[PDB]
DNA sequence: GTATGAAAAAAAAAATCGCATCCCGGTGCCGAGGCCGCTCAATTGGTCGTAGACAGCTCTAGCACCGCTTAAACGCACGTACGCGCTGT
């Protein structure tokens, strides 16, 4: 067969997804998740199909936004793989925990 | 001279209600003072928006509450929501 | 248990967009956990806006107002 | 219109109304709404100007969100302004940190 | 009901800057939000500027000072101008 | 050139208080540069408050209002 | 003779300064610096003796605040010495630069 | 532990080969542009009241002087761990 070396793909995958703006999480699973968490605070709740997307948007862009910083952490450690402790470090400095 | 108001006198009464046998420094007092004004302004602000969002011109005890829920962490808000509600109910009945 | 509905590869993507080449198998769970925290914190407020308005339905606006409050403001849903 | 007296597009009127009904102060110095309306117009433009250049560089007539993002983020100044700001279907500026690249 | 916008003003300005370039509903809505924010940011800083100095009247002066603080250097300068220009031109047009 | 007036050891201290154990000789300059940036950004506004008030003296309040604006709020000078 | 081993002091120095609240920069040099920067925006400026301190406070607490994060960066790199690139990384993630 | 050969295997360069992205048509159809009818909000012009302009008096509170002792800064240099680079599951 013919097989590209580990990473080379990812690298392509990045170029692709960087370039596009589409939402990368599957709409329903998310929509459902949103509702599952909704119930915790009040029951018999409805959501504007726009509100759903609205959330999804900020989440992805945030998660992306984190991973950006996350990677910069992993890099600073002479690494290339991101590890929980990278996110943790980022979130700390960000001020999302202590 | 000018007439720069404060909260410094209220702080004292509250201090004595909680730790009668403990004093406080000008510097710490001034701090406490600033602390109040901030939260005041934070709440007032969130409330003013709460009003402006819902096409209202009247900020009521209800608006304050909702603001508090948003601004304060869980346990802190709860204990406050209470000591609020308690202070409202008690005044509307004391005429 | 819809948290898992956030699929390993769906995260892969997000991270790829961040500029990530390689990803510990531990991350995926970590990420989920974070996302939960985020939405929760947000929605809580978002709802709490709704609770004030005397609506049982949550509007986009409620979402925004909350996102703004949480210092992650969003353009493209008005306000 | 007042809008024409300044020579602006933006509705110096609707601003003035928005300000009195806004709970921003008691009284609003008829000058203010002009100054503001302009500022907004300018910012609006400065962006559109840039967005329009990105659109052309994509071979599109119509500005989409992505343009706005790309435009804002590549200008140092606009960026700083919209620091704690998210843009719908904005994507991200193609950047891959060199140590990731191969060989 | 009547959901207001700025969408119409944007268009006029677009054509003044790039006549032969359009825009998307989604981007328009964005631009819309962008305006309201800065508006509110400025108004806000101005309201405080007033309240700090024991005034009840926000003038063209207050707006300016706000802008100086909120906008970065070069952006503020270009704006301070297009402002001042818009004031002067109205006080002379009666 | 008062920037150097911020003495190598005076920084040592600050960093020590942060919980710093060891310090590259490069840091000291780096730190100075940062400090400049900080004060500048702040004072700029702080002054600009003063400039508005028609005062040639800068008040504590002007300082605070600026610090508040710059999202590094300060208690103890009467905000 | 008698010498404490490199670090052991620093460690003490920390305990000490952590515990105390006094200002760690010398008042005048700072006061002077404040004025030197004041001139850049307008000349013949006077400062409330309180305003000066007010600044000094936020600066130190900020610089401390940075160094805290800074160190966490150096640490994440299995190191103990802080290097400019640590601050830089921190400030990036913080959002003080790009 | 130095100059020949030599040599053997990781590192520099081509030719298979293939697989994946861009460009150019070329297919459909939606949601962007401009007409329409309808309300409100923008405009105009009077009425009033009060914020802010102006000039002035009162006294605080920054700038500047001094000359002393003192702890902080400055430096130098001697030696330890601390970081930096290599190597192998």
């Amino acid at each position: 067969p013919h097989r590209y070396r580990p990473g080379t793909v990812a690298l392509r995958e990045i170029r692709r997804y960087q370039k596009s703006t589409e939402l990368l999480i599957r709409k329903l699973p998310f929509q459902r998740l949103v509702r599952e968490i909704a119930q915790d605070f009040k029951t018999d709740l409805r959501f504007q199909s726009s509100a759903v997307m609205a959330l999804q948007e900020a989440c992805e862009a945030y998660l992306v936004g984190l991973f950006e910083d996350t990677n910069l952490c992993a890099i600073h450690a002479k690494r290339v793989t991101i590890m929980p402790k990278d996110i943790q470090l980022a979130r700390r400095i960000r001020g999302e925990r202590a | 001279r000018s007439r720069k108001e404060s909260y410094s006198i209220y702080v004292y009464k509250v201090l004595k209600q909680v730790h009668p046998d403990t004093g406080i420094s000008s510097k710490a007092m001034g701090i406490m003072n600033s602390f109040v004004n901030d939260i005041f302004e934070r709440i007032a602000g969130e409330a003013s928006r709460l009003a402006h969002y819902n096409k209202r011109s009247t900020i009521t005890s209800r608006e304050i509450q909702t603001a508090v829920r948003l601004l304060l962490p869980g346990e802190l808000a709860k204990h406050a929501v209470s000591e609020g509600t308690k202070a409202v109910t008690k005044y509307t009945s004391a005429k | 248990d819809n948290i898992q509905g956030i699929t390993k590869p769906a995260i892969r993507r997000l991270a790829r967009r961040g500029g990530v080449k390689r990803i510990s198998g531990l991350i995926y769970e970590e990420t989920r956990g974070v996302l939960k925290v985020f939405l929760e914190n947000v929605i809580r407020d978002a709802v709490t806006y709704t609770e004030h308005a005397k609506r049982k339905t949550v509007t986009a606006m409620d979402v925004v107002y909350a996102l703004k409050r949480q210092g992650r403001t969003l353009y493209g849903f008005g306000g | 219109t007042r809008s024409s007296r300044a020579g602006l597009q933006f509705p110096v009127g609707r601003v003035h109304r928005l300000l009195r009904k806004g709970n921003y102060s008691e009284r609003v110095g008829a000058g203010a709404p002009v100054y503001l309306a302009a500022v907004l117009e300018y910012l609006t433009a400065e962006i559109l100007e840039l967005a329009g250049n990105a659109a052309r560089d994509n071979k599109k007539t119509r500005i989409i969100p992505r343009h706005l993002q790309l435009a804002i983020r590549n200008d140092e100044e606009l960026n700083k302004l919209l620091g704690r700001v998210t843009i719908a279907q904005g994507g991200v500026l193609p950047n891959i940190q060199a140590v990731l690249l191969p060989k």
